[PDB]
């Protein structure tokens, strides 16, 4: 009951507060990554040699 | 003469293989030797439009 919290706090109270803990936060991320037995390869054109018809 | 009369030693020629260098390759004229049916399908479509489909 929210409205319980009103009348024994105060609406501005709370109002105020919880945008001090709701806000966004913006922050950059620096650091790595890693996996175990994923797949991998590779795929070659090799150059042609003149001689067919 | 020696230890041991004959039992001599022997060096044998295994497999081989053909290192097909890209620069040549000549290939025939080609052919099968027999015949047997397997399987076949006949059939036919049409375009009845003014345009190519």
């Amino acid at each position: 009951d929210w409205n319980w919290t009103i009348q024994q706090n105060g609406l501005s109270t709370m109002q105020n507060n919880l945008a001090r803990v709701l806000r966004p936060v913006r922050a950059g991320i620096t650091g790595d990554f890693s996996a175990e037995s994923q797949f991998a390869g590779n795929i070659e054109i090799g150059a042609p040699v003149p001689l067919a018809a | 003469d020696g230890y041991r009369c004959g039992d001599k030693t022997a060096i044998k020629v295994s497999n081989f293989a053909y290192n097909l260098d890209p620069d040549s390759f000549k290939h025939g004229d080609v052919t099968q030797s027999d015949r047997q049916l397997v399987k076949t399908v006949v059939g036919w479509a049409v375009n009845d439009s003014d345009t190519p489909q």
